[PDB]
DNA sequence: ACTAATAGATTAGAGCCGTCA
RNA sequence: UGACGGCUCUAAUCUAUUAGU
């Protein structure tokens, strides 16, 4: 019997210094913010490939429409919306070989198709790259079993952007399953797809779409992300770290101080106090060199609880005042509540709280102007504490809701977990494939 | 909006229509509900139109209104406990390997 | 000191489905 | 890897209680 607070929903910016919610909605209103126009493209695989990408490439031209457009609003033409020139006739391809130096079936061994299968395409841009003489951006790779994993950490050393695409992806109206139907039924989210794929490459080609400008100046937030590595002992070390939002000349950074730090345990999973030192300065380095000056604030967030002794190693690095606040999150707890009349799902947006310290926060439900909902059943919420230090309530609560938008994978109107962990974790799986480098890049872009 | 509202114009003073210092959809919606509502001459929508006619506005439907409703929980209560809880130690009373 | 069992409570990996009547 | 969510199973450490030596 006890009320619920409900939180505003915060907005994003757009050309010309405007607002709006939905980010696609703002894109069909006035587009982009910086401007970018070099989308010269090169295209590898075989014939069928790159014919289907040539007529893909052709019909995302026009606009188009989804089945219904009262949630997902209209998608116009590229240029009606960016502002580029993207065509095919301005594509360097070239051919894998027909015949197979790859046995067909995996029967001798996968691994070591798999290998012999990105050793191949590896080889070859490469020397694409270093051979030719024209100027790429972005490669869209056809594929005619864990294999990218290894593709983009291998092409990391060369510093070269790159996406992937599937055949199954665009021929799904002839790709019949054995009982000549169709495998997979696109006719509703094309409008959709095409968003998430312009945006894509949009930002692989060096442009934000959108930024942020509401933020207190002088705060910096900090993510980490656990992970598993199993070569012989089974140390779990990760540490792979997030990105942060230093204040800059109004801007909004996003550069991810990465390198694992290694922790030699099979269980003990929370921290050791040399590599927390050392992660430490190298997130603060970057503020210190990027601002000429201290951060007044700093945020931690966290997967999972952690130690203490980490905290004591922490409170020396502290300079003169600058507290570490550091917060934990979960993503399974049973709170399945139920509408009291009608048919019809909670809303995103209330919150709940029993005490000064640990807080329930619904980022699943439905939104009015979309008239549906974002999960299939009833959405269950997530939990958010303070493990340590001392901060208002709310504070944290209506941040956490305020970076679940910097999506730039994709173009969703929201997103369950905020991304700050979720970057993280996708950079994890891949920088994991073979640890053999030395001070990787920085930048967002080159992983996924 | 860093002009004051007092020195607009000379001759302007006696009519006032819109502001754009909030945005510039919600205004675009007002001057298209000024035009309807003194019957600006209509034109074609090619049957291609009316589309645009739900996004063209800032937000379609979002806003805040605070009537109040209830939501059934999950959990169940217990109202009355046991006062203590007892103990022991025989330590013959069963055999060991016989479980409890 | 550690290898056997007891259960509660955290934690991470993978593998299946629908696509919003 | 288009992207999201909702589910299922498998396993694993940290406490705290035993008895074999
Ligand atoms: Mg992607």
């Amino acid at each position: 019997m006890k009320e619920l607070i409900y939180i505003e929903e915060p907005s994003i910016l757009f050309a010309h210094g405007q607002k709006c919610t939905d980010p696609r909605d703002g894109l069909a209103l006035f587009g982009p913010l910086n401007q970018i126009y070099g989308i010269k493209s090169g295209v590898v695989g075989t014939q069928k490939g790159l014919q289907i990408f040539k007529s893909y490439l052709d019909k995302i031209q026009k606009p188009i429409y989804n089945h219904n457009n009262i949630t997902r609003p209209m998608f116009p033409g590229f240029e009606a919306v960016f502002g580029c020139k993207w065509e095919s006739q301005n594509i360097v391809f070239k051919e894998i070989t027909d015949e197979e130096i790859r046995r067909y079936l995996f029967n001798a061994s996968t691994h070591k198709r798999t290998y012999d299968l990105v050793t191949l395409f590896n080889d070859k841009i490469i020397t694409a790259n270093k051979n030719d003489e024209e100027r790429v951006d972005v490669w869209f790779v056809i594929v005619p079993a864990q294999f990218h994993d290894q593709l983009k950490a291998r092409l990391l050393e060369h510093t070269i952007p790159t996406q992937i695409l599937r055949e199954s992806t665009l021929a799904w109206r002839d790709f019949k399953n054995t009982f000549g139907a169709p495998i997979r039924d696109f006719s509703k989210i094309e409008g959709h797809l095409a968003w998430t794929i312009s945006t894509a490459a949009y930002y692989k080609a060096g442009g934000k779409p959108w930024k942020l400008g509401d933020i207190r100046p002088g705060v910096c937030y900090l993510g980490l992300v656990y992970k598993k590595i199993e070569k012989s002992k089974n140390p779990q070390n990760a540490c792979c770290a997030a990105q942060m939002f230093l204040d800059n000349g109004d801007g909004t950074v996003f550069k991810g101080e990465v390198g694992p730090w290694y922790n030699p345990e099979k269980g003990e999973y929370h921290l050791k106090p040399k590599e927390a030192k050392a992660l430490l300065t190298q997130a603060l380095e970057s503020y210190k060199e990027q601002n000429k000056s201290y951060p007044k604030e700093v945020f931690i967030h966290a997967r999972t609880r952690f130690n203490d002794e980490e905290w004591n190693a922490f409170n020396e690095v502290t300079p003169k005042n600058t507290n570490l606040v550091g917060v934990t999150i979960t993503k399974s707890k049973p709170l399945k509540l139920y509408k009291t009349e009608g048919a019809f799902p909670i809303m995103r947006g209330n919150a709940y709280i029993v005490d000064e310290k640990k807080a329930f926060l619904w980022t699943l439900g439905f939104v009015p102007k979309l008239q549906s909902t974002l999960s299939m059943e009833v959405p269950n919420p997530i939990f958010i504490e303070i493990n340590k230090g001392e901060a208002e309530i709310q504070q944290v609560l209506k941040d956490i809701l305020a970076l679940t938008k910097l999506n730039y994978n994709a173009c969703i109107y929201a997103d369950g977990e905020p991304v700050t962990l979720r970057f993280a974790n996708k950079i994890g799986e891949i920088l994991t494939a073979s640890t053999e480098i030395k001070t990787p890049p920085l930048a967002f872009k080159y992983y996924i | 909006e860093n002009l004051s509202y007092d020195d607009i114009n000379i001759e302007i003073v006696r009519l006032n229509a819109i502001d754009f210092k909030k945005s510039w959809a919600k205004g675009l919606q007002d001057l298209l509900d000024a035009f309807e509502k003194q019957n600006v001459p209509k034109k074609p929508p090619d049957h291609s139109k009316s589309n645009l006619l739900y996004q063209q506005i800032f937000l379609h439907d979002k806003q805040a209104i605070e009537k109040e409703e209830t939501y059934d929980s999950n959990w169940f209560p217990i109202i009355s406990f046991p006062n203590e809880l007892r103990f022991h130690r025989y330590d013959w009373r069963l055999p060991k390997q016989f479980d409890v």
